[PDB]
RNA sequence: CACCCACUAAUAGGGAACGUGAGCUGGGUUUAGACCGUCGUGAGACAGGUUAGUUUUACCCUACUGAUGAUGUGUUGUUGC
RNA sequence: CCCACUGUCCCUACCUACUAUCCAGCGAAACCACAGCCAAGGGAACGGGCUUGGCGGAAUCAGCGGGGAAAGAAGACCCUG
RNA sequence: AGAUCUUGGUGGUAGUAGCAAAUAUUCAAACGAGAACUUUGAAGGCCGAAGUGGAGAAGGGUUCCAUGUGAACAGCAGUUGA
């Protein structure tokens, strides 16, 4: 329903900014019951939270 | 039915068309609108402006 | 105290009720004075302005700098096909004014005519004047209608007709066509009866009421502006940079005294979409119009004396938001009032054309048809392709054709 | 309960009250003048309109710079509104007044508003900050409404 | 106010709370800072000079400009005076 | 004062953004003897009311700033105590 | 009946002024009675390291964190919340 504890806890484990944390929004219902960062870490292993990859700054203009 | 005239771009001015340019030195010129009179006031050369007639006949276009 | 200058005032005084018309065709209010010697003939028509353009032309106008030289002069086209008379109405005069006396209308009503009479045509019943044409076949509503006449003719002092614009005719999407009532003068009252009779249910073309190099008046409803402040609406001097609560005002609206806002002060408000009447227009050309003989004809419209191109006075794409003419159109000089496909009212002069602005004959040499949507470069389509040669699209449309 | 102008039959009769609705007061009242002798299907489709913009309600007495709608010529009136709020309480109201119908056992095909009344609600306070740290009241306007319906067809 | 320049047929005189600041401006007068000269012992003054110095609110009534309407003709529309 | 510069101006126009405008919701404040059409008269010597006359037609909208000798301070100028 | 009276209550104004300082939001889904404002994802942006980031002092004092509610408040709303 309302994840915002689990992506601040998702964000606080994976040690990365709220923005590169990835929730899936199919398995919502599984996400919402996970309150603890024990249960943060069986989701990233499962799959269910990616950290996603940090946007592109290429340099090959400036080389 | 008056006079035809041709502007820097080399087209046919109708009358009622178009400005008439004398320059203070003692030349008269006429453009058929306000691009080709700038196109006239920067100085640029009518040959290399693509739809210009002056262009097309020393490229022999067409 | 006085002002320490004098200065003209801003904006006029006959046109105080600065209102928007209460009418979309702009209506005579004074038809030229009847003469009874004169043959039957009316006196006004309907237009509809189509655009503009210029002209070129060589003044006879002896003594001055333009005399047997070339001049350009803006025109407005004035697209006017025949109307259809259906009706006549006879005034008696009162010493309370005129008043109508009795109506007759014609049968077989044209449908864009029974049209005016339905706010909403989709869902009428088109039951206008249904029961009343009957009264054109029986012979109880015949000897009505010549009683009626008799009636008209032996009491009615002036009489109108009342014809209407055929909206089929014009490109526009309104199809709903134009009323009015035209004055008919130039005889006895039996005479122009009679004439108007035999003019019922027919068409009227615009040669027939108007002619040749002959200076009319334009009635019309001007280009709403919609709601307007006082610089635009009237044309004062603007305030310096430095005024706190606004420039673009009047600093004073009147003195202390008498305590009130004089109707004279300029204020904001509409502009635009008045009523207005303009005299002394001359017709430089009657246009003819398209006809199919054997073919479309289109130089009769454009071809002038030296000229001799084949080419309609429809401009080069069309003209501009109004479409393309193919009837009869009129040829004013100068500007006219109104946007656009907006209903004109033209009418016979009141006055005495003497002057020599007046009746002096009119002959065009060229008549511009260049693009107006833009910088218009070529007169007709066969001169656009002759100077461009083929192009891309053409060569490709060709391949395509063998 | 004491409502004002009681039914001459209470038999053929249904009542519905509200009190304190957090409703502007003359929103409502020109609300409850519009709907004022319709039939309950009449006005529920009525209150409908008004939700979608459809038909607008005539402001006839707070009708202090409302502005000019189109749909105000169906009635002898210019100036014209929608209030969504006025419309869904009402429509609740209305429901009620419907439920109340049924619970007598009479059909609530045959309804017509016969009494309809929406009186000032207590104010309640808020507060606001003016430009010379001056407060000024922030009040609110609810109302109570009664209205009584009757089987007539 | 005055005067001059120039043009023009002419550059007449005035009123409306010495018209018009919820229209403007603030150059002057007429606060508080400050200098000069004159006066006074002094604080301070000077229709003497100079400089710098906050110009608030209209959504109310009415007026005025426009805009819907509103009264009767049974309704409604067209055309008109 | 001069060179240049330019919408300060001749002489105004157009365009953009936010407002104002309308709708949804929410929603005050100043002010208010009563109310608010004018001319003349008299009058506390400049009336919305009174006399004389001109007249006068529900409800309202967007403007507007002529009036309400508008509002804002028991005049700071001057005089008396 | 007055005292620009005191206290308290209530009107017209008026559903009016107004809810315009800092470029910008859109789609889909979920919960939910109810979604412009809740949450997730996608997109477009912005803050652009002298930040709309990370942390401290003074000051505040439980606002911190979980769960729950939609009475009041967060000048609209809110299933959200200091
Ligand atoms: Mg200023
Ligand atoms: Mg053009
Ligand atoms: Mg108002
Ligand atoms: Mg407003
Ligand atoms: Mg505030
Ligand atoms: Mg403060
Ligand atoms: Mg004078
Ligand atoms: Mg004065
Ligand atoms: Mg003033
Ligand atoms: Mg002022
Ligand atoms: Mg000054
Ligand atoms: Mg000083
Ligand atoms: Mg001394
Ligand atoms: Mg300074
Ligand atoms: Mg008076
Ligand atoms: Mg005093
Ligand atoms: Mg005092
Ligand atoms: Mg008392
Ligand atoms: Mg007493
Ligand atoms: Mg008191
Ligand atoms: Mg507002
Ligand atoms: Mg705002
Ligand atoms: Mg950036
Ligand atoms: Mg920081
Ligand atoms: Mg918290
Ligand atoms: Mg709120």
């Amino acid at each position: 329903s309302m994840l915002r504890l689990q992506k601040r806890l998702a964000s606080s484990v994976l040690r990365c900014g709220k923005k590169k944390v990835w929730l899936d929004p199919n398995e919502t219902n599984e996400i919402a019951n996970a309150n603890s960062r024990q249960q943060i870490r069986k989701l990233i292993k499962d799959g269910l939270i990616i950290r996603k990859p940090v946007t592109v700054h290429s340099r090959a203009r400036c080389r | 039915m008056k006079v035809e005239l041709c502007s820097f771009s080399g087209y046919k001015i109708y009358p009622g068309h178009g400005r008439r340019y004398a320059r203070t030195d003692g030349k008269v010129f006429q453009f058929l609108n306000a691009k080709c009179e700038s196109a006239f006031l920067s100085k640029r050369n009518p040959r290399q402006i693509n739809w210009t007639v002056l262009y097309r006949r020393k490229h022999k276009k067409g | 105290s006085h002002r320490k200058f004098s200065a003209p005032r801003h904006g006029s005084l006959g046109f105080l009720p600065r209102k928007r018309s209460s009418r979309h065709r702009g209506k005579v209010k004074s038809f030229p004075k009847d003469d009874p010697s004169k043959p039957v003939h009316l006196t006004a028509f309907l237009g509809y302005k189509a655009g503009m353009t210029h002209i070129v032309r060589e003044v006879d106008r002896p003594g001055s700098k333009v005399n047997k030289k070339e001049v350009v002069e803006a025109v407005t086209i004035v697209e006017t096909p025949p109307m259809v008379v259906v009706g006549i109405v006879g005034y008696v005069e009162t010493p309370r004014g005129l008043r109508t006396f009795k109506t007759v209308f014609a049968e077989h009503i044209s449908d864009e005519c029974k049209r005016r009479f339905y706010k909403n045509w989709h869902k009428s019943k088109k039951k206008a004047f249904t029961k009343y044409c009957k009264k054109w076949q029986d012979e109880d509503g015949k000897k009505q209608l010549e009683k009626d006449f008799s009636s008209m003719k032996k009491y009615c002092q002036v009489i109108r007709v009342i014809a209407h614009t055929q909206m089929r005719l014009l490109p526009l999407r309104q199809k709903k066509a134009h009323l009015m009532e035209i004055q008919v003068n130039g005889g006895t009252v039996a005479e122009k009866l009679d004439w108007a009779r035999e003019r019922l249910e027919q068409q009227v073309p615009v040669n027939q009421v108007f002619g040749q190099d002959e200076m009319i008046d334009v009635i019309g409803v001007t280009k709403g502006k919609g709601y307007k402040g006082v610089t635009s609406r009237w044309h004062t001097k603007k305030l310096p940079r430095k005024t706190h609560r606004g420039l673009r005002k009047v600093a004073c609206i009147g003195a202390w005294h008498p305590a009130r806002v004089a109707f004279s002060v300029a204020r904001a408000g509409q502009k635009g979409y008045h009523h207005r009447t303009e005299i002394n227009k001359k017709i430089y050309k009657i246009g003819q119009g398209y006809l199919i003989k054997d073919g479309k004809l289109i130089k009769n419209n454009a071809s002038t004396d030296y000229d001799l191109s084949d080419k309609s006075i429809n401009p080069l794409g069309g003209f501009v938001h109004y479409g393309e003419v193919t009837n009869d159109f009129v040829m004013l000089k100068g500007c006219v009032v109104g946007t656009k496909k907006r209903v004109l009212t033209l009418r016979k002069s009141l006055l005495v054309q003497t002057k020599r602005r007046a009746l002096e004959k009119i002959d065009l040499k060229f008549i511009d048809t260049t693009s107006k949507f833009g910088h218009g470069r070529f007169q007709t389509m066969e001169e656009k392709k002759a100077f461009m040669g083929p192009l891309k699209k053409d060569r490709i449309a060709k391949e395509e054709g063998a | 309960v004491r409502y004002s102008l009681d039914p001459e039959n209470p038999t053929k009769s249904c009542k519905s009250r509200g009190s304190n609705l957090r409703v502007h007061f003359k929103n409502t009242r020109e609300t409850a003048q519009a709907i004022k002798g319709m039939h309950i299907r009449k006005a529920t489709k009525y209150l409908k309109d008004v939700t979608l913009q459809k038909q607008c309600v005539p402001f006839r007495r707070y009708n202090g710079g409302v502005g000019r709608c189109a749909q105000a010529k169906q009635w002898g009136w210019t100036q014209g509104r929608w209030p969504k709020k006025s419309a869904e309480f009402l429509l609740h109201m209305l429901k009620n007044a419907e439920s109340n119908a049924e619970l007598k056992g009479l059909d609530v095909d045959s309804l017509v508003i016969e009494h309809i009344q929406v009186n000032k609600a207590p104010k309640m306070r808020r507060r606001t900050y003016r430009a010379h740290g001056r407060i000024n009241p922030y009040m609110s306007s609810p109302c109570h409404i009664e209205m009584i319906l009757t089987e007539k067809e």
